[PDB]
This record gives structure tokens, C-alpha cells and sequence, in this order.
RNA sequence: GGCGUAAAGCGCACGCAGGCGGUUUGUUAAGUCAGAUGUGAAAUCCCCGGGCUCAACCUGGGAACUGCAUCUGAUACUGGCAAGCUUGAGUCUCGUAGAGGGGGGUAGAAUUCCAGGUGUAGCGGUGAAAUGCGUAGAGAUCUGGAGGAAUACCGGUGGCGAAGGCGGCCCCCUGGACGAAGACUGACGCUCAGGUGCGAAAGCGUGGGGAGCAAACAGGAUUAGAUACCCUGGUAGUCCACGCCGUAAACGAUGUCGACUUGGAGGUUGUGCCCUUGAGGCGUGGCUUCCGGAGCUAACGCGUUAAGUCGACCGCCUGGGGA
């Protein structure tokens, strides 16, 4: 029925920029607030707030600004079935450069980065741009 | 179909402190309840393939009941199968 | 405009989908449009009005059913707005190399009506003969000077007058109109916020509209 | 790469062995990522110094060959193993509809058959006609009676069932689904090769059955011919005890499973609330029909019950003519 998490996560995000709205929601767990910290770090999302004694919920907001949206590509890349993996000169360059990538890492999610300046390599979980 | 008067002759014996009834060991023994009671039921009668799948799936879900009781403890799953008929 | 007034109770019912955005509905037997969704605009709507009219666009004002024709005529036949009052005729604005043509027929029944077999002393029946001549004035007669394309477009309802905003829609030009819930949120760029049951007191917002575009010393 | 049709999604239900699986902690280090020491033969690519002009060739120095092993870090995710959970999954108190199944029954009508009356030359049938039924008294109309099958009406905008299919009233036996207000377990889930079980019509077997319909057949014809359409008769088959068969235009030609998300009109079944003082009004779950929007699609269609958006697994497939 559900085996990934990740696997309704990012449809939510491309569909309601599609719609045009300014808060998407999804169900919360820890890769996807280790996720969300990173995105507004590198200010792909203005905020992000969490919420639920039921069922912890989390809500993020998008951007854009005048009115075009700022996030340019949103992908996954990496399945748990056909996992991609990485090595310290062989970390992409998303977009060609004008976007970039999201790694798990020994250290814990971050860019890459924060990656190849760690001088360490990983498993791919985002591409954005 | 199975009263909450004939339940009143299984959570007795196979319960322990009450209410213990969602728990694996009761569980097991309401679906062998059901199992026993709709495997007679047939004979007289047979020509019912609606009644026959009910019983296939009430045995579907113990046989799965019975396997996850033995993978969290054996000595739990043992002490169930000598008062439920099972292996002969 | 904060006039506005009381109503109890429409639209229970009655909405287009492509409005979930901008409305309240499945509750409390309503359906109705967010107010923090039209009037936080329609107090910063005119200003992109006169930001066309400050740099000559050339502005067309529609409304052809006759409870609000009569408010329109009198704010645009002593105005530098185009109108239309009456009736749209086929492509009056997007078959423009027609339509100059249709203007050019304006004088060539008027000049056929003084012609031949009608510059007679009898016209009676005659001038039956050449009654397309006022069967397209009916269409042309706010508008015939206006030419080529329009710079904005004013309508008086966003659903009873669509002809004109299908043919600004595709001829490009920016849509300022009066909002209901079975309208298109689509084919306006500008809503009004406004009740049908007051179509004779939303005067004073054609007033407003007629004086926007005329603020300036520009 | 592809599976609505153009070519492939299994007619259907359950499920072992396989693939896949929420989440808090520790730990293992198979796998990943990081660092070394060995090795990765020489020719040789590519950089580059000689030798013949350029180069084939002889080479002098470099590089790469992401590999593999042996030592050693990171300690994040996956598998594994324990310990801990639930708001994933499940069952239920009081309760809900249904042509679902099985067993019992249980009721009515006409062609027919059976014994006759009343009664006279007609009946039957087609686009035309004719065999044929009829003076042995037909057709039709009555009296008293036998036989076989299916269940008129309501019936639909509708239900149920795994599909195939299934409407009566009345009495048992029974699967699944669904609502209200709560609770006990604690990943127990999703899928599934080969299995394990289903059948509409027709067909095969053993014994019965025979109104109506009717292959085959024998006639009437019709026609150039008629071996057929159309008309007159009519066995098999249709029904039942069962036992077999396993196939379909098994079709909305759309594999199973889950989430997210514009509607309208309408049907059907629970149900929360306002003295329902309730006819009314305000809500809300389940199932589902037609019209259609963003998206998808070659196109038609699919369209929140999606052929959409995205994931797990399975089943298949690479042109007709031949086959």
C-alpha cells in the first residue's frame, strides 16, 4: 500500500505550485524535517511548521515572490528500490550549476555541497533547482 | 456470525487480566471458533462457494496470526496450540 | 467602497469550481466569494486604470442589457470611453481586417440610400432595401471611431456580456469586470465586488471607473 | 521502450516460496562513503622527449585501467538482531440494506394431451402462396381432468455477487460489506511463479423428462437452381438427480494495492444534532449513475470511482500473408 515516505512528498510540492498555493502540507516524519531544514537554509522555502497529537502534520511555504514561482525544478532522483550513490568528484551539478543537490551522508542530510567540502560522498534523496 | 454469548466462552479461558481480547492468543482463538463453527455448517450442504471463501479467509488469517505468534514468542504460540487443535 | 449592504440569503448553490481559491463553500449552506480576496484589490485596482488612460490607451466600456445600458451610455457618449450599449456583432474586435470594412459599410449604405433607385421623392419601402445600414449601427454606433485594438476593457458583469471578454481574451487586453459566482475567474484580470440586486446602485462605481479615467493632467 | 484499441493486462478468489514494508534506541558491518599499502604484465590509446618529412613502426618518460585484496576511519541509510511504540493493519459492544449463495418449499396461465357435448365448412399462413389441419365433425366454445417449464405486475433514477451471474411469496442455514460512540493488540501489512477452488451457452456420462422454441430432417415452395431466406410439421438440445467440461465480445476490451486533488445533477443505505415538541432545517460516513474541468492520450476516451499525479509487486510483448 505505502512502503516510502518520500514517495508522496514531493508530488504534493509539484502539484500545489501547479495550483498555485502558498502553504503545502504533508504527513511529518524525520527525513522530511531533516529535508525541510536544508530547503530553508538554501531558501528554497520561506518557513516551515509542524503540528499534531494524532498525527504529527507538517505545512511549508512556498515562494513567489511577485508572483512567478522561484523553485525552477523540483525532483527526487534516488528510489529505495534502485538507490543512487555518489563519490566525492562524482557528485552532480544540478541544473549545470544553477540548482543543486541533497544527500544523506554518515554526517547527517546536507547539500552537496557541504558534501564535497566535507570531501565525502553518499546517497542522493533531492534534486532541485 | 458468532453472539457475544458464545465470545463470553472464549475471552474466560483464553484472556488473562481483561480486556486482553485484541491481543494474538484471543484473536487466534475467536478465528478458530468462526473456522470450527462454519467448517459445519457443511455437511449436509456443500454447493456454497460463498461460505467456502469465507472459511478459506478466516483460516487465511490465522494461519498468518499463528505464524506472527511464533515470531514474537514460541513459548506463547505452544502453550496456544495444545488447547486449539493444530499438527494432530 | 463599503456600500455594499444587507442580504439574507443567496447562492447555496449556484458557483463555478475553478473558484475554490477566492471562496467559502461546503458550510453553513453558503456559497460566497472571500472578501479578503476582492476588496483588499478593488481599493488598489483603479490606479492600474489610470496607469492606461494616463498613457492614451484607448478604453471600451460594454453593457447591452437594459438596467445597466442606461448608466453606461451616460457615462461614455460625452467621454473619451468607446461603447458598446446594444448588441456585439461576430468578431468586432479580433476579425479586425473585417470589422474595418463593416466601419467602411457605414458609409457606403448611407451613400447607397442617396443612389440610383433610392434618391427617390417616395422612400417608404425603398429604404427597407438598405436596412442593413442601422441593423450594423446597432453594433458600431459607440465604436466606429475608436479603430485598430483597445488598450482596457470595462464590463458591467463578467458572465452576462462574455462576448466581449472572449474577444479581449484573445486579442490581449486587460478585462476589469463585476463579479459573480457562476462567472469565470479566468477571462478577468480586475474584479468588482457587486450584487445584481443593486445594478441600479452601483452607479457611483461607474463613477468611480468614469473618473479614473479621466484623473490626469498626464 | 510498450500493455483501453493500433501489439502485449491473466475471466475470478485465496495464497506458500520470491520482491517490497511505519517508527524510537542500541548493536553487527554484508552494502555505501572516506584514507592508505600492495596489485592491476609488456606492447598500446592520451600527454610527451627521441628516430624517418607527416605517419605506419622502434620506442624514452608519464597517465589511465573508477577494479580487487589487506589494514583503518565516518556511523547515516538498507538488511540482520534485541528492546519500545502507534494515530499502518485488525476485531468488536448497539445497529443497516441487498434479484448473492445453499436447503426447503410454494402459486398461477396458454399452446398441449385425455373423454365428450353444442355445431357447420371452414381452419392455418405470407411480401405473394402452398404443403398441412378438417366432415372420422375441425377451428372455436364449454364440462371434468392430466403434463412440462418459468416465476408477468413493481423493476428504475435502482441493489447483490469473486467473477460467471442473481428478481416472486414463505421458513431455515450462511459469506462479505457498512454506520453511530468507544476500546484491546502492536507492522500482525501490499503483491505473488507454480498451486488451490469457481463456469455462461453449447458438449460428454447414467436414469428420468418432453407444453413452448427448435438445430438436423422431411415437405411446401420460391427459383435459372434452393440443398437456404420465407411458410407446414419436427428429433437433438433446453428441465431434473447428479457427475464431468473448464472456455466467452467472461467487455466501461482499462492487473492488484495506497495516497493527493475543481465540480454539477441524481440515485441508494446507515447516521450526528435542534423540546427533531418536526412535516422542516443544519450536517456526515458507505455504495454508485450521467454530464464534464486541470492533467493524460495519436484520436476517441479516462476524467477524484482518472487512461491523472506517483510508488510496491505480479502477468506479458516487438509487423501482416503463412499460423
Amino acid at each position: 500500500s505505502m512502503q516510502d515516505p518520500i514517495a508522496d512528498m514531493l508530488t504534493r510540492i509539484r502539484n500545489g505550485q501547479a495550483a498555485n498555493k502558498a502553504a503545502v502540507t504533508m504527513p511529518s516524519s524525520k527525513l522530511k524535517v531533516a529535508i525541510a531544514n536544508v530547503l530553508k537554509e538554501e531558501g528554497f522555502i520561506e518557513d516551515f511548521k509542524v503540528e499534531g497529537d494524532t498525527k504529527p502534520e507538517l505545512e511549508l511555504t512556498l515562494k513567489y515572490f511577485q508572483g512567478k514561482a522561484v523553485v525552477e525544478s523540483i525532483q527526487r532522483v534516488s528510489r529505495p528500490g534502485l538507490r543512487i550513490y555518489k563519490r566525492k568528484d562524482e557528485l552532480p551539478k544540478v541544473m549545470a550549476g544553477l540548482g543543486i543537490a541533497v544527500v544523506s551522508t554518515s554526517k547527517g542530510v546536507m547539500t552537496d555541497r557541504a558534501a564535497r567540502q566535507a570531501g565525502l560522498g553518499g546517497e542522493i534523496i533531492c534534486y532541485v533547482a | 456470525s458468532l453472539s457475544t454469548e458464545a465470545t463470553a466462552k472464549i475471552v474466560s479461558e483464553f484472556g488473562r487480566d481483561a480486556n486482553d481480547t485484541g491481543s494474538t492468543e484471543v484473536q487466534v482463538a475467536l478465528l478458530t471458533a468462526q473456522i470450527n463453527h462454519l467448517q459445519g455448517h457443511f455437511a449436509e450442504h456443500k454447493k456454497d462457494h460463498h461460505s467456502r471463501r469465507g472459511l478459506l479467509r478466516m483460516v487465511s488469517q490465522r494461519r498468518k496470526l499463528l505464524d506472527y505468534l511464533k515470531r514474537k514468542d514460541v513459548a506463547r504460540y505452544t502453550q496456544l496450540i495444545e488447547r486449539l487443535g493444530l499438527r494432530r | 467602497m463599503l456600500k455594499a449592504g444587507v442580504h439574507f440569503g443567496h447562492q447555496t448553490r449556484y458557483w463555478n469550481p475553478k473558484m475554490k481559491p477566492f471562496i467559502f463553500g461546503a458550510r453553513n449552506k453558503v456559497h460566497i466569494i472571500n472578501l479578503e480576496k476582492t476588496v483588499p484589490m478593488f481599493n488598489e485596482a483603479l490606479a492600474e486604470l489610470n496607469k492606461i488612460a494616463s498613457r492614451k490607451g484607448k478604453i471600451l466600456f460594454v453593457g447591452t442589457k437594459r438596467a445597466a445600458s442606461e448608466a453606461v451610455k451616460d457615462a461614455a457618449l460625452s467621454c473619451d470611453q468607446f461603447f458598446v450599449n446594444h448588441r456585439w456583432l461576430g468578431g468586432m474586435l479580433t476579425n479586425w481586417k473585417t470589422v474595418r470594412q463593416s466601419i467602411k459599410r457605414l458609409k457606403d449604405l448611407e451613400t447607397q440610400s442617396q443612389d440610383g433607385t433610392f434618391d427617390k421623392l417616395t422612400k417608404k419601402e425603398a429604404l427597407m432595401r438598405t436596412r442593413e445600414l442601422e441593423k450594423l449601427e446597432n453594433s458600431l454606433g459607440g465604436i466606429k471611431d475608436m479603430g485598430g485594438l483597445p488598450d482596457a476593457l470595462f464590463v458591467i458583469d463578467a458572465d452576462h456580456e462574455h462576448i466581449a471578454i472572449k474577444e479581449a481574451n484573445n486579442l490581449g487586453i486587460p478585462v476589469f469586470a463585476i463579479v459573480d459566482t457562476n462567472s469565470d475567474p479566468d477571462g478577468v484580470d480586475f474584479v468588482i465586488p457587486g450584487n445584481d440586486d443593486a445594478i441600479r446602485a452601483v452607479t457611483l462605481y461607474l463613477g468611480a471607473v468614469a473618473a479614473t479615467v479621466r484623473e490626469g493632467r498626464s
